[PDB]
């Protein structure tokens, strides 16, 4: 009873007969034939609660599960052409459904077809055009957290097998495999799917990004060029957040928690200074983790915000020995600070002041502190201690500037300091510095704190 | 004289028009270091498609070896990541000949030809401070 | 024919909206249908091929703001002439669209398009309104096509032509204004090439 | 290239169980992305010693085992079906080197090929065997073993050729002969392979 295209009512036809003749072959042959056809599927239905009732059905006989494997096997390798050189999706919007039709499939995440199925599909969806992904996406954001669970489990339990049961090395990168790269596109489409599907207020809570003006230099050629007013142009922003028109950090709350997109394994074995430069230079046959941030651990993004602070330190030097050779100018490579212990405040402020006004560009060189009288080469523990003093004196409730409560023990801007707006600009550096510098400060400052340098205003709920 | 900010002519043909002169005639500094240009440079400043700078209403140029000083020391300082010209295509959704982009070394702007040869070899393009950037003929040839 | 008329003002001026022109930057090989050139400030193009024209603004103007291009001999001697399509092409099929005969300057994709005929100067004008950028677009692009050929006897008759960008209120008041020259011919690349020759070498 | 290397390696790993189900399970997954290589990237015509591969797979004297017929071989002929011609004129070229029962495996492993895929499944006036991807790379793939017992034949074309003698067509198709520039042009040959 052959048919081009199947539907709820066409699979019953034979759930009967089979049973009727005790056999399932025909069945086979049927599921077989449809399901490592995509157009067939294409063709078929958008029909979910359908698609929802055939599995809970079909996947009910041990031997169907393997004809669905071994046709998801057949048919992943054709869509994968399909959508890289024929771009089937520009034609028919409807080409989509394939992918909501098998991401269906409960059984997705048994390891039978972790080890070859799932990988397959895995290469074809992650070659999806992006407004595609974009039209997945927004149904995804739709489901239950159970569900969004489930399909973060499915990749992440391909990422792990994967990673455990490679080796890899300085010369076998996990950027390398493409099996590993397609599955964690796979993921960020599911990631993407949690923000959108968490809350989201972006109407009441949005701050302007103040930037510095940059040296004379810079804007003489900014001048010599059309571009007196366009200072203003954000830093890399990931595509999707483009197409979905939602940033990561518009969801106050997402379904799943975000620590969760958090694969250790691959964090054990990524190398971050290759992925750092595949995330700076663009190479066809590589992939950066960078550009998947969700799935990196705080030490492993720590790691690369590390190596782009450095990189910058010795861009900032090797300027520095340009200057000095064309124009003889001799300027410090260190971000050299000298300072008194009786006045760390006042002499901290006005050196930062001259140097932020003389050249904004030099607080982002490496720093450098020696303190008036005494005698040390600072191998970061001078900095720690100037840290130190630093912070003790700034938090002192004689200073006014800021509150401290004995309950939360966190701290919070005085709204009657008089104070000069330098301290608090100074503080504000020395947090900057700090981050550049890995050195971490006993500072205790409530959550909406964090989000207000972010850019985003503190909300009741951050009370 | 050109002290009002807003209504001073910004490229060099317009000044010679504006001040009853020809390329031929006029003489400018540099605004770094104020030294008068070269002929050669007056033309190469104006085919670099480059503004106009004015102090008090003084009109400022660029000579070319503060223009490629200046320029090579901003590559230095604003990097920000290398595409291929097919992925920069993708993220400003234009044709690769519609796109703004001029030579990192000395501004010139990039003809379609060159634009051909950063794809046909496999050359990336800077993004500096959020603008975009190439090697012309004359650069990747020295 | 008019055989007489006044002299626009050709001087730029930015207003207080930055008003700007841009030009995409094209080659100079023999397929090039239009192309401009920086140092000469000057475009080069086909008989009715199209040529785009990029404006750029600080800030958005008012509603109603509009867009006018009217054309002027570069010459003093012949400023106050009118700049007329050249008859052979005035008598030519082709003008079949919404623009006289006579006007040698057309707008393509815009419907809005208004061609203008100066009451007081007779001079002929295209306007279109203004139109903010597009979402991820910095400039709005306009296409332009020059309906006659530079070298027509009748008509331009190799005299060099400057056309002059206007941005105007609802009314008509100049809010900025920029120019530059044209040179409509068979193979722009190549006249291009030879016009910056001939100046590099002076 | 190393035919008796390949076979002796063979000769050691088919000795173990396991090992078999790996071969099948990485044949099973190379096959597809050959088929893009050739059909998307003509990476031939880059390296023209991509042949090899195929080489190395044939060699294999497991292929027609009923677990090869029912998905890897059957995927390995979509692949080797789009060679280009001139890969399959080399190929071809050194199969008719091979033993008689060489060849009657090759023969054998595509013949069961093709009868198992004809009945299995069902074809009728409406199911064509001709829509058949499988069958179809099959049929090419024993063609190509086809010319290679051609070719690895005795053959004799240098005293054996009799001129094609053809009747003159009637005069209507001779003056659009002559209005046309094919006075001289009578013998062109039937649809040549
Ligand atoms: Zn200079
Ligand atoms: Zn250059
Ligand atoms: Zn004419």
């Amino acid at each position: 009873k052959d048919v081009t295209y199947l539907t709820e009512e066409k699979v019953y036809e034979i759930l009967e007969l089979c049973r009727e003749r005790e056999d399932y072959s025909p069945l086979i042959r049927v599921i077989g034939r449809v399901f490592s056809s995509a157009e067939a599927l294409v063709q078929s239905f958008v029909d979910i609660d359908a698609i929802r009732r055939v599995y809970t059905r079909l996947l009910s006989n041990e031997k169907i599960e393997t004809a669905f494997l071994n046709a998801l096997v057949y048919l992943s390798p054709n869509v994968e052409c399909d959508l890289t050189y024929h771009n089937v999706y520009s034609r028919d919007p409807n080409y989509l459904n394939l992918f909501i039709i098998v991401m269906e499939n409960r059984n997705l995440h048994s390891p039978e077809y972790l080890e070859m199925a799932l990988p397959l599909f895995c290469k074809a969806m992650s070659k999806l055009p992006l407004a595609a992904q974009g039209k997945l996406i927004r149904l995804w954001s739709k489901y239950n957290a159970d569900q969004i669970r489930r399909m973060m489990e499915t990749f992440q339990q391909l990422i792990t097998y994967k990673v455990i049961s490679n080796e890899f090395n300085s010369r076998n990168l996990v950027n390398d495999d493409d099996a590993i790269v397609a599955a964690s596109k796979c993921l960020k489409m599911v990631y993407y799917a949690n923000v959108v599907g968490g809350e989201v207020d972006t109407n009441h809570n949005e701050e302007d990004d103040e930037e510095p003006i940059p040296e004379s230099s810079e804007l003489t050629l900014q001048e010599l060029l059309g571009e007196e007013r366009r200072n203003k142009k954000g830093p890399r922003v990931d595509p999707l957040e483009t197409e979905l028109g939602v940033k990561t950090l518009d969801c106050r709350k997402p379904l799943i928690p975000f620590e969760e997109f958090i694969n250790e394994p691959l964090n054990e074995v990524l190398e971050m200074d290759k992925d750092y430069t595949f995330f700076k230079v663009e190479t066809e046959n590589k992939f950066s983790f960078m550009t998947c941030p969700f799935i990196l651990n705080a030490v492993t993004k720590n790691l690369g915000l590390y190596y782009d602070n450095r990189i910058r330190m010795y861009s900032e030097r090797r300027i520095t020995v340009l200057y000095s050779l064309v124009q003889g100018q001799q300027l410090n490579p260190y971000l050299r600070l000298k300072v008194r212990r009786d006045h760390i405040i006042d002499d901290a402020l006005v050196r930062l002041e001259m140097i932020a006004m003389e050249n904004p560009a030099d607080l982002k060189k490496q720093l450098y502190v020696e303190f008036e009288g005494e005698q040390g080469v600072d191998e970061g523990g001078v900095s720690k201690e100037f840290f130190q003093l630093v912070v003790e004196e700034i938090f002192n409730p004689d200073i006014g500037m800021f509150t401290y409560d004995e309950s939360t023990k966190l701290f919070w801007f005085n709204p009657s300091s008089f104070e000069t707006e330098g301290q608090f600009t100074l503080i504000g550096i020395v947090l900057g510095l700090a981050i550049y510098n890995n050195c971490i400060l006993d500072v205790h400052f409530p959550m909406v704190v964090y989000r207000k340098l972010m850019g985003k205003k503190g909300t009741f709920r951050d009370l | 004289m050109f002290q009002d900010p807003q209504e001073r002519p910004r490229k060099l043909p317009q000044l010679c028009t504006e001040l009853q002169t020809t390329i031929h005639d006029i003489i400018l500094e540099c605004v770094y270091c104020k030294q008068q240009l070269l002929r050669r440079e007056v033309y190469d400043f104006a085919f670099r498609d480059l503004c106009i700078v004015y102090r008090d209403g003084n009109p400022y140029a660029v000579c070319d070896k503060c223009l490629k000083f200046y320029s090579k020391i901003s590559e230095y300082r604003h990097y920000s990541y290398s595409l291929y010209g097919t992925t920069l295509e993708q993220q400003y959704n234009k044709p690769l000949s519609d796109l703004l982009i001029r030579c990192i070394n000395c501004q010139k702007p990039l003809s379609p030809e060159e634009k051909q040869r950063h794809l046909d070899k496999k050359q990336r393009f800077h993004n500096i401070r959020g603008r975009w950037t190439g090697r012309c003929m004359s650069c990747s040839r020295s | 024919w008019p055989l007489s008329s006044s002299v626009p003002s050709q001087k730029t001026y930015q207003g207080s909206y930055g008003f700007r022109l841009g030009f995409l930057h094209s080659g100079t090989a023999k397929s090039v249908t239009c192309t401009y050139s920086p140092a000469l400030n000057k475009m080069f193009c086909q008989l009715a091929k199209t040529c785009p024209v990029q404006l750029w603004v600080d800030s958005t103007p008012p509603p109603g703001t509009r867009v006018r291009a009217m054309a002027i001999y570069k010459q003093s001697q012949h400023m106050t002439e009118v700049v007329r399509r050249c008859p052979h092409h005035e008598r030519c099929s082709d003008s079949d669209g919404l623009a006289p005969p006579q006007h040698l300057i057309r707008v393509e994709g815009n419907l809005r398009v208004e061609y203008l005929d100066d009451r007081n100067t007779f001079r002929h004008s295209v306007v279109v309104p203004y139109e903010p950028p597009e979402v991820g677009s910095d400039c709005t692009t306009i296409h332009y096509n020059y309906m006659c050929n530079s070298s027509c006897m009748g008509g331009m008759n190799r005299r060099p032509i400057l056309t002059i960008i206007t941005l105007e209120d609802s009314s008509g008041n100049l809010l900025g204004r920029n120019s530059f020259e044209v040179r409509v011919c068979a193979c722009p690349g190549r006249d291009r090439r030879t016009e910056e020759e001939n100046l590099r070498k002076k």
